[PDB]
């Protein structure tokens, strides 16, 4: 037979774990020496699309086409059904953008004897996807211990911080290099130390954060969106902030009210639920971070595992089992194509989805998000002066007003709703 | 009597119907020639407030001295001269602007601030006009999908304006609806998170907003079940320009048991009220549809703010002088639960709702702006030739947080 329970209320409890990340994975000024050639190429591609009449052969054909030959864009011109045509971008020279014209990447393998065109119905999609993939091919070449320094250091991001009444500074966060966003800073992770409680609802007893985005230093062709990525999660979870994360906009006091749900499942024939993941055959590569099991971790590591089989390599956005290596085209010229197959073949989505069991002990942080522009005239100059004297502690001072986010993260007047599914 | 429960499961899941509307109902320049005359009287009115020395004849603006009641004076006639209150910049004006409605005795309105009165007064004559224009002309006169949408994607698959159903709304013009085209498979998601949901970039040219309708530069969106009616006027979520709006969502499915003390219907068959909306039954639909009917029965016409019952005209003063007062009577009677509608109508026994969890971000980032906007006008580049300004665009994401079939269920006791 079945059995159930239900509840609502408030109680003193462990505060969530909170992650902050800057939407641009690197401080452009700290990395552009490594991207100079790619950017130079990117600028030409844009010119060659937007306004060819401004271009000159003696200006463009200085560029490093060894980057281009790896994975070029092409115009697919099929507005003549009886004879479609493919053009590599390298009386007007204006490229086609009519209905029957598509922008595509020519992924290739096996001494590029085999290739497949990947489509995008708009340049904006193509260009971003292309640059992201190229950039990925470059970052992979860097040893993490160095790359970690090219992301926004906490010392720059977290201008001010408070937890209830208690003091705070960036050293209080834990740091992890979440490869899509560079340095992410985790608050109250509960892994290294005992987690903090909170006694009361309301903003007076939550987090207060004042964060600096530093827009002026974003990676130009990456990072289309500005404002911190943000996520709430249980202690000792990774988290997978690319998918489950909230945003918070600069120039606002984005205030988040929080409410906690928890659930446990009835049993395997009702849903294949695992207590601690020790059952599944998946290696769980993330385990070096001492995180608990989770459905997310299993999926992604399963994906990575298949790729280590199919491509003798591991993709940049997922951790590596210690013996393997990230996929430089320098070392695996076919990796881009080999990867794309695992993206496109839905069988490889589902085999993992079938293999990875659901996590028992479900915990969810419901959020209600609210905003108001900040600072107001009653606060701006003198707070920004105080914070100016915080930024004055830099080896040389640097300042901006457009770049500051303010967060409040706190429990709501009821903060828990326990529910249950149990066999009887 | 009954008891309650909560339960959920993790199947790959179907996607809702997404409606999009420009907050600005019509390209100002395309309606201007209908409205210009009214845009003279309004500005003449505003020009009366400070700094300077036929429609008004129908709905005459009035100035009320709070010194008296039943005493009112033409807004364009003589006036002069302040009630104290606790830098300090708040005071109550002894005079106040308003207008009245009558049947042949009368009912009125008066507004905290003059400028507010005019803009309401304008909205009346705006409807008093647009109610007389035929649908084809309106649909021809409001935005087209191929210009409202710059791009869109769904789990990486592209979408064209083709993929959107047209849906004209009397107050918001050409709304467009995604993922509800008839005799086509309803979309579904096998992955949670943004890049696997809908993402779309809207174009919203402030240059064509007609100034006299108060609004922010943006677009509404509504989430609803495929056979459901949007009610654009009420339940929507607005999107500001120059921002990402990440509308994450959870599906929630609700159920309630039928008892004499817990009544509901599965499809509305129980109620006499005919459904004018061409959409599935729902409490709101059955109410409003009953309201329109009751109005046509007693004011000889139908309110323009809603779809039109058969064998009736849309109300307008020029054809039905006593119209607005007649409306006012009913609406008050409706709020007083005096009309039958409030009594015989009933809830649905089950329904779905997408619980939204919205969040905003600035887009494009100040650095990216230098190149992204050019590209976004090479896309659409044969339809538009301007360099788009950052405030001309808005980016939107709709995606499930998690593929969880959350639900609320009941059992008798
Ligand atoms: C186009 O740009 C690429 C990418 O920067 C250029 O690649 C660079 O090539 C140099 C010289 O081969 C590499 O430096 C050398 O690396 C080898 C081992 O890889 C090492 O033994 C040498 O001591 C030296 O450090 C550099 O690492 C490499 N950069 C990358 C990112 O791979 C290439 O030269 C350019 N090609 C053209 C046609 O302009
Ligand atoms: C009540 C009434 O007269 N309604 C009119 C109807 O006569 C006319 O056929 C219809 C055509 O749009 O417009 C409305
Ligand atoms: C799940 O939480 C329950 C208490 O609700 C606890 O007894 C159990 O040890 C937890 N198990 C795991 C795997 O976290
Ligand atoms: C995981 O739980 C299983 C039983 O559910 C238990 O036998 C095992 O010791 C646990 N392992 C860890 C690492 O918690
Ligand atoms: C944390 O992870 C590291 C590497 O996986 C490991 O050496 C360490 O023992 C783990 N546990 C703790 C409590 O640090
Ligand atoms: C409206 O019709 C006129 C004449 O056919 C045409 O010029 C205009 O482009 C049309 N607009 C729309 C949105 O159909």
């Amino acid at each position: 037979e079945v059995s159930v329970s239900l509840s609502v209320g408030f109680k003193t409890m462990d505060f969530p774990a909170v992650t902050i990340c800057n939407a641009s994975p690197f401080k452009y000024s700290k990395i552009k020496h490594l991207l100079k050639d790619l950017d130079e190429l990117m600028e030409a591609v844009l010119e060659r699309i937007l306004a060819p009449e401004l271009s000159h052969a003696n200006a463009t054909r200085n560029l490093n086409f060894s980057i281009w030959n790896h994975t070029p864009l092409v115009l697919i011109d099929e507005r003549n059904p009886h004879h479609p045509m493919v053009l590599d971008l390298f009386a007007s020279e204006k490229i086609c953008n009519a209905h029957g014209c598509k922008m595509a990447m020519r992924l290739c393998s096996l001494n590029r004897t085999q290739c497949t065109f990947r489509n995008f119905t708009s340049a904006t999609q193509a260009l971003t996807e292309w640059y992201i993939l190229q950039a990925t091919n470059i970052f992979a070449q860097v040893p993490q211990q160095e790359l970690v320094e090219m992301s926004y250091p906490g010392e720059q991001m977290i201008l001010a911080c408070l937890f209830g009444a208690e003091p705070c500074n960036y050293r209080n966060f834990t740091s992890i290099f979440y490869p899509h966003y560079g340095n992410c800073y985790i608050f109250n992770w509960g892994m290294t130390e005992k987690a903090l409680p909170s006694a009361n609802p309301g903003t007076e007893f939550g987090l207060k954060l004042i964060l600096d985005i530093g827009q002026e230093d974003y990676v130009p062709f990456l990072a289309s969106t500005a404002g911190v990525r943000l996520m709430l999660h249980e202690q000792r979870s990774y988290p997978f902030i690319r998918d489950e994360g909230i945003y918070a906009m600069s120039g606002t006091e984005t205030s988040i009210g929080v409410l906690v749900d928890k659930l446990q499942r009835m049993g395997e024939p009702y849903s294949p639920c695992t207590v601690n993941g020790s059952e599944v055959p998946v290696q769980n590569f993330y385990s070096d971070y001492n995180t608990t099991y989770s459905i997310q971790a299993c999926l992604r590591s399963c994906f990575q595992d298949h790729m280590i089989r199919n491509c003798n390599c591991g993709h940049y956005l997922y951790p590596l089992p210690r013996g393997e290596k990230y996929c430089n085209n320098r070392d695996f010229p076919d990796w881009a194509h080999c990867y794309s197959d695992l993206q496109m073949s839905v069988a490889q989505r589902e085999t993992c989805i079938g293999m990875c069991k659901e996590s028992c002990n479900d915990t969810q942080y419901k959020m209600t998000i609210s905003m108001a522009d900040w600072p107001s005239e009653a606060s701006e100059d003198w707070i920004f002066h105080v914070l100016s004297q915080e930024r004055d502690q830099s080896t040389n001072i640097t300042l901006s007003r457009k770049g500051i986010v303010k967060l409040n993260i706190y429990f709501q007047e009821f903060n828990y709703r326990t529910i249950e599914e149990s066999a009887a | 009597t009954v008891s309650v429960s909560i339960k959920v499961h993790f199947r790959k899941l179907d996607f809702p119907a997404v409606t999009i509307c420009n907050i600005n109902p019509y390209k100002y320049s395309t309606v201007r020639h209908l409205l210009a005359d009214l845009e003279q009287e309004t500005r003449e009115a505003l020009k009366s407030l400070y700094g300077f020395p036929r429609f008004s004849h129908r709905i005459p603006l009035l100035i009320f001295d709070q010194d008296e009641k039943g005493k009112a004076r033409d807004f364009f006639t003589g006036r002069k001269r302040s009630i104290i209150h606790k830098n300090v910049m708040h005071i109550e004006s002894k005079q106040v602007v308003g207008f009245q409605l009558c049947s042949n005795d009368c009912a009125t309105y008066t507004f905290s601030s003059g400028i507010n009165a005019i803009q309401e007064w304008y909205k009346l004559h705006y409807m008093n006009i647009m109610a007389q224009v035929p649908l084809e002309k309106k649909i021809n006169m409001s935005y087209s999908a191929e210009e409202l949408l710059v791009t869109c994607f769904f789990d990486g698959v592209s979408c064209d304006a083709r993929n959107f159903t047209l849906f004209h709304h009397p107050m918001h013009g050409n709304c467009y609806t995604f993922n509800n085209r008839e005799n086509e498979t309803i979309l579904s998601t096998s992955m949670g998170g943004s890049e696997y949901g809908l993402q779309v970039i809207l174009y919203i040219n402030e240059e064509e907003y007609n100034p006299f309708l108060v609004s922010s530069t943006g677009a509404k969106v509504i989430i609803h079940r495929q056979d459901e009616y949007p009610f654009v006027e009420d339940v929507g979520t607005e999107i500001e320009t120059a921002m990402v709006t990440s509308i994450g969502m959870h599906l929630t499915e609700s159920f309630k048991l039928s008892e004499p003390y817990s009544q509901c219907t599965e499809d509305g068959s129980d109620v006499p009220i005919r459904n004018i909306y061409n959409a599935a039954y729902s409490l709101q639909i059955c109410l409003h549809s009953c309201f329109q009917t009751k109005m046509v029965e007693k004011c000889g016409c139908a309110q323009y703010s809603q779809p039109l019952p058969p064998a009736a005209n849309y109300c307008n003063y020029q054809q039905h002088p006593n119209w607005m007062y007649c409306y006012y009577q009913l609406h008050r009677a409706f709020v007083q639960e005096e009309l039958g509608c409030q009594s015989v109508c009933k809830e649905a026994c089950s329904f779905k709702e997408w619980t939204l969890t919205t969040s905003l971000a600035q887009w494009p980032s100040v650095v990216s702006e230098k190149w992204l906007l050019p590209v976004l006008t090479w896309d659409q580049g044969r339809q538009v030739n301007k360099k788009l300004n950052k405030t001309d665009l808005a980016k939107l994401l709709i995606f499930y947080k998690d593929l969880n079939q959350r639900s609320i269920m009941e059992s008798p006791a």
